[PDB]
């Protein structure tokens, strides 16, 4: 069984999640939407095109009457149009980041850390925790993140499923969903991600490293206690490998975000702080 | 001052 | 192979169509939108598409119809034979033919393979009205035939309130004779057999569809208000 | 007669 120190750890993480994750997105109310009836510089525009072509999503808005507005983005012509979704996604990301900051704030182990390490941990893990929360609303049968009345649908092409697996962020979401994790495993993953001692700017490397290990030990014990099936022999290491992949996707997304921001400013004030944009 | 919004969000209850 | 009077008649009609039919809906603006069974697609210049799937659309359609009606009033005003009529007969003629000329203009953007009226920036995807549209489209009419059908409908002497019946009747006959001559001298392929008489029969069917729609809307407006001020005038509501 | 009941239509025809 789990130790009571461990059962309480999970209880505090789960209460934090319940209080700070708007799973129905019912309080995401104000956001921008794409309009209705709307040398080195050129090399930078080229790379950003290849960044933005990596993830093609359509936006679905479902009304309370059952009607649906579907937005299909334009195909890459010669500029501007490739950015039509960026305001909306900035508002969506900023909304999610506020939720992650609120999650970290209610964790005892986080509040007790020096504030500049709190800031450093959040700047390094914000995208990762948002993606972990996004995985819980990912419908792998429809390739859709179901965000209440909003839905983000992967645009299906000629290659089908195997084409989507070419994008590391997409392969991440499919592979994690297949692990069929419980809410408790998800929230422990978020804690291990948040308390990464190796983020830039963390001074108390040893304290965070020790806390990260206690979350990892609690995750290992939870799996042993509630999933005794020999089918889950390596589940814990499989989760950890997903976290290693999330760090690589985090680095690539940061680099991509920065390039897009250079040629077309979109980041909200909170995003600017999280990503180091002046 | 580089993290004014983060500081405020962490301070609020 | 037309007389100059007839060849001129078609020129004025075709120039009027070109100047008053916003085929792309490029100037349709400030319209109400569903949620803000017809499916609506709104296409931006960038190639982006907003699609509305139904569960509310009536306000939008009233705005779109009124826009089309404005184009049809503008069409009539730029035709010499219409402008020379007493204003009261101009009004009576436009009240009786507005729905018909809009449906004729909508038929020219109708795609019968998809059941979609493709109006540029707007598209409407899917009744005797539907039947009319599929049957008219099958005739593969030219712009010249459509615009003459619009004239024959516009200059209907039997419309309620028309006073100069004979003037309007003699004008209609001259349009109908010009249509007949156009087809004989410009369309010999056997698919277009009896085309003139077939068009004249479609116009009679459009007359009945117009009657049935007016009666429907005169009753619905009592319960659900949607008609724009101009629609209320045109349909006698 | 028709002119006063059709003020908008009359306006659009005149303009
Ligand atoms: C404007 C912004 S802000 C942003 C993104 C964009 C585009 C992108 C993104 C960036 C680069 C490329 Cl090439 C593709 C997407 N991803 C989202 C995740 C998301 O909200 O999308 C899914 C819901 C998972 C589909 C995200 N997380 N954190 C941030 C800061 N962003
Ligand atoms: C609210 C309104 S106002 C209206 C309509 C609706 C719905 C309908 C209509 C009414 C009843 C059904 Cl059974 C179907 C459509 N049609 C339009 C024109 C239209 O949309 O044409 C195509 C369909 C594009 C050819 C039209 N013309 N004049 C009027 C008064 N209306």
């Amino acid at each position: 069984g789990l130790t009571e120190e461990q059962r309480m750890m999970i209880r505090e993480l789960m209460d934090a999640q319940m209080k700070t994750f708007d799973t129905t997105f019912s309080h995401f109310k104000n956001f921008r939407l794409p309009g209705v009836l709307s040398r080195e510089e050129a090399a930078k525009w080229s790379q950003v095109r290849k960044d933005l072509c990596s993830l093609k999503v359509s936006l679905q808005l479902r009304g309370e009457d059952g009607s649906v507005w579907n937005y299909k983005p334009p195909a890459d012509s010669g500029g501007k149009e490739i950015f039509s979704l960026l305001p909306h996604m900035a508002d969506m990301s900023t909304y999610m980041f506020k939720g992650i900051i609120s999650f970290a704030k209610v964790i005892s182990y986080f509040r007790d850390l020096p504030i500049e390490d709190q800031i450093s941990l959040l700047k390094g893990a914000a995208f990762e925790l948002c993606q972990l929360r996004f995985n819980t609303v990912f419908n792998a049968e429809t390739g859709t993140w179901e965000c209440g009345r909003l839905s983000y649908c992967l645009e299906d092409t000629a290659g089908g499923f195997q084409q989507l697996l070419l994008e590391p962020m997409l392969k991440f979401h499919y592979m994690l969903k297949k692990l069929q994790l419980h809410e408790e495993e998800y929230v422990l993953m978020q804690a291990i991600s948040l308390f990464s001692p190796d983020r830039p700017g963390v001074l108390q490397h040893r304290v965070v490293d020790q806390l990260q290990e206690q979350f990892a030990i609690t995750l290992k014990s939870y799996i042993e206690c509630n999933r005794p099936q020999p089918a889950h022999r390596f589940l814990f290491l499989k989760i950890m490998a997903m976290l290693t992949e999330l760090r690589s996707i985090n680095a690539q997304h940061t680099q991509r975000l920065l390039r897009i921001q250079d040629i077309h400013p979109f980041a909200t004030p909170l995003m600017q702080e999280l990503f180091g944009i002046t | 001052e580089r993290h004014k919004i983060l500081h405020r969000l962490l301070q609020e209850g």
